[PDB]
């Protein structure tokens, strides 16, 4: 019963490095390189995932 | 682990107070039999229990 | 200018010439008892008007008294998107000057749609000139007694309380005190004794710092822009640009550009991020083939010629050449491929001169029927159309955080700050945290550190060359415990 919680927590951890058909996994890297109107298509695609 | 916002709250009871309850429950069968959870405790030697 | 006279309220939107001290003043003469305006020192001239209005009459008396006031005109002036909104209320009083503690709501008066911009305001007032006083502009002016309050409105969220007639009867804050945030959180004014969770608070940033790598060299751009010869599209030249600041604001005075397009990157952050592996690909094509350069767009110069990748993230700059790459017979130095057994792949170049094979009849130098040469001359002349003139296209392809920093921005480093949760930038990598001194050592080549989350937690300074750990200061939340709204407010 501890194994299931610790496994599921590592499962949510690994999802932070998935794209969902995006170009990067760190929101500040998208904000540092492209104005917000030219970044909403990546941000909504990270948000839904 | 806390950087991504995974907070673990500690249980309401410690193991010392839980062990105080298990010690009361163990003492009640060795001293009063079964007539202490339905009423007020009543002594009785173990040879008749 | 919205002024209430002794006739009506006058609303004029003109270009007035305001005084050094504009005000009003009415006179009480001895041939009348009426207080008309005689000191109308408001504007010097009213020229170039765009709006004038008519309002309901508000006759006044204007007889100075020092007694207690028994009415209150509270207005709130807002200008959202040009429209000016006024929220008026009239409330009588009887107390000595102070704002009563009662609860009144303000109803909206009018919404003037004018779309001017307002930055300064001045309150228009009035004066008393009588024969009890000198009546002049030195010792004749008398201000009576008056007191008005001016308060700036700030972004705030209130849980409103609506009764059975529709009015607002109580306003409870969401930020003034923890108790008001709890009471607006549950959407109720009655809270029981127990623990409740509100918003969660973290530590805020304090400072920000720069630790860029210092490089004095400036990149070569003499031939990357205006020059005396450029490469053919058949065989396009790649130049390796490294160890120098790469700027783009300074590139507007070498050649006049007719296409400044950067795909994948804002054209105002090229100098804000340090680069890696900058590849300059310059070649001349025809001006009616500028549409054929594009990521994921086919063509003839995207199939049989150099094809851009379909993930390319870089900038494409190309400009018209009038007669530098053009001849009076036509320019035949620049050639293009017109037949291919298999189209070209990203970053592929052709060096074959074979004759292309069409049909059964073989070719590649056994010239004959259906043996065409794919490499055709462009034929640039100045007498041709402008879509038929040479364009020097320079494509800049670069990486971001794929290898140690080689090409960096012109912004320079700042002071080294430690033991604080501050915003940092290293080569381009941004964060917010406390930079602590580390005791884990990498091997010399390794310049980053990750965990099981795959997030940075150890960086190497390009300046001081010391391993520094990164520790977020974000932690915990805020919970509150109440002994019930009945008992008390602690
Ligand atoms: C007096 O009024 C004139 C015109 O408004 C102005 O130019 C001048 O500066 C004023 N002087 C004082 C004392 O403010
Ligand atoms: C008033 O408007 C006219 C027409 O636009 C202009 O020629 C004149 O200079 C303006 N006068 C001002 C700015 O007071
Ligand atoms: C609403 O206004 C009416 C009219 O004065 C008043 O009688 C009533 O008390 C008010 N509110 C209600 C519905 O109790
Ligand atoms: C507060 O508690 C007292 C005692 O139980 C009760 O009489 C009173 O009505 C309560 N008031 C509120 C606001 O609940």
């Amino acid at each position: 019963v501890v194994n299931q919680n610790a496994q599921a927590l590592n499962t949510l951890v690994k999802q932070l490095s998935s794209n969902f058909g995006a170009i990067s996994s760190v929101l500040n890297d998208i904000l540092s390189r492209l104005d917000p109107p030219e970044a909403e298509v990546q941000i909504d695609r990270l948000i839904t995932g | 682990q806390k950087f991504n916002g995974l907070t673990v709250l500690p249980p309401l009871l410690t193991d010392e107070m839980i062990a105080q309850y298990t010690s009361a429950l163990l003492a009640g069968t060795i001293t009063s039999g079964w007539t202490f959870g339905a009423g007020a405790a009543l002594q009785i030697p173990f040879a008749m229990q | 200018l919205i002024v209430n006279n002794a006739t009506n309220v006058v609303i004029k939107v003109c270009e007035f010439q305001f005084c050094n001290d504009p005000f009003l003043g009415v006179y009480y003469h001895k041939n009348n008892k009426s207080w008309m305006e005689s000191e109308f020192r408001v504007y010097s001239s009213a020229n170039n008007c765009t709006f004038e209005y008519v309002s309901q009459p508000f006759l006044m008396d204007l007889e100075g008294k020092q007694g207690n006031f028994k009415n209150l005109r509270e207005f709130v002036f807002k200008n959202i998107d040009g429209y000016f909104k006024i929220y008026s209320k009239h409330t009588p009083i009887n107390l000595v000057r102070d704002l009563p503690q009662g609860f009144s709501a303000l109803e909206p008066l009018v919404d003037l749609p004018i779309g001017i911009n307002i930055t300064r305001f001045q309150t228009l007032l009035a004066l008393h000139r009588s024969y009890l006083t000198p009546g002049d502009s030195s010792s004749g002016w008398t201000a009576g007694a008056a007191a008005y309050y001016v308060g700036y409105l700030q972004p705030r969220t209130f849980l409103l309380k609506y009764n059975e007639n529709g009015t607002i009867t109580d306003a409870v804050d969401c930020a003034l005190d923890p108790l008001s945030e709890t009471k607006c959180t549950l959407k109720s004014f009655t809270v029981e004794k127990g623990i409740y969770q509100t918003s969660n608070f973290r530590v805020q940033p304090t400072e920000s710092i720069v630790r860029f790598p210092n490089i004095t060299n400036l990149c070569p751009f003499g031939e990357v822009f205006n020059a005396t010869r450029f490469a053919s599209v058949y065989a396009w030249n790649r130049k390796r640009i490294s160890n120098c600041v790469a700027d783009y604001s300074v590139l507007y005075n070498s050649a006049s550009f007719s296409t400044f397009k950067c795909y994948g990157v804002s054209p105002t952050k090229l100098n804000d991020l340090c680069f890696t592996n900058v590849y300059a690909d310059s070649f001349v094509i025809r001006g009616d083939e500028v549409r054929q350069i594009a990521p994921g767009q086919t063509g003839k110069i995207a199939d049989y010629n150099y094809k851009l990748p379909d993930d390319f993230t870089g900038c494409v700059i190309a400009w018209n050449s009038n007669n530098l790459d053009s001849k009076v017979g036509g320019n035949y130095n620049y050639l293009y491929r017109l037949f291919r057994k298999s189209n070209l792949k990203p970053f592929e170049r052709d060096i074959s001169t074979e004759i292309y094979q069409a049909g059964s009849t073989p070719c590649n130098g056994v010239e004959g029927f259906n043996c065409y040469f794919p490499l055709q001359s462009y034929g640039f002349q100045p007498t041709n159309g402008v879509g038929y003139q040479p364009y020097r296209v320079v494509v800049l392809s670069f990486e971001l955080l794929h290898a140690p920093a080689t090409v960096c921005g012109p912004k320079k480093s700042t002071n080294l700050v430690k033991n604080k949760c501050v915003n940092f930038n290293f080569n381009g990598l941004t964060g917010t945290g406390v930079l602590t001194e580390s005791n884990k050592k990498f091997l010399p080549f390794q310049q980053f550190g990750r965990d099981i989350a795959d997030t940075t937690d150890a960086v190497r300074d390009p300046q001081t060359l010391e391993i520094l750990d990164i520790t977020p200061c974000s932690f915990g939340g805020v919970s509150v415990i109440t002994p019930g709204t009945n008992t008390s407010n602690q």
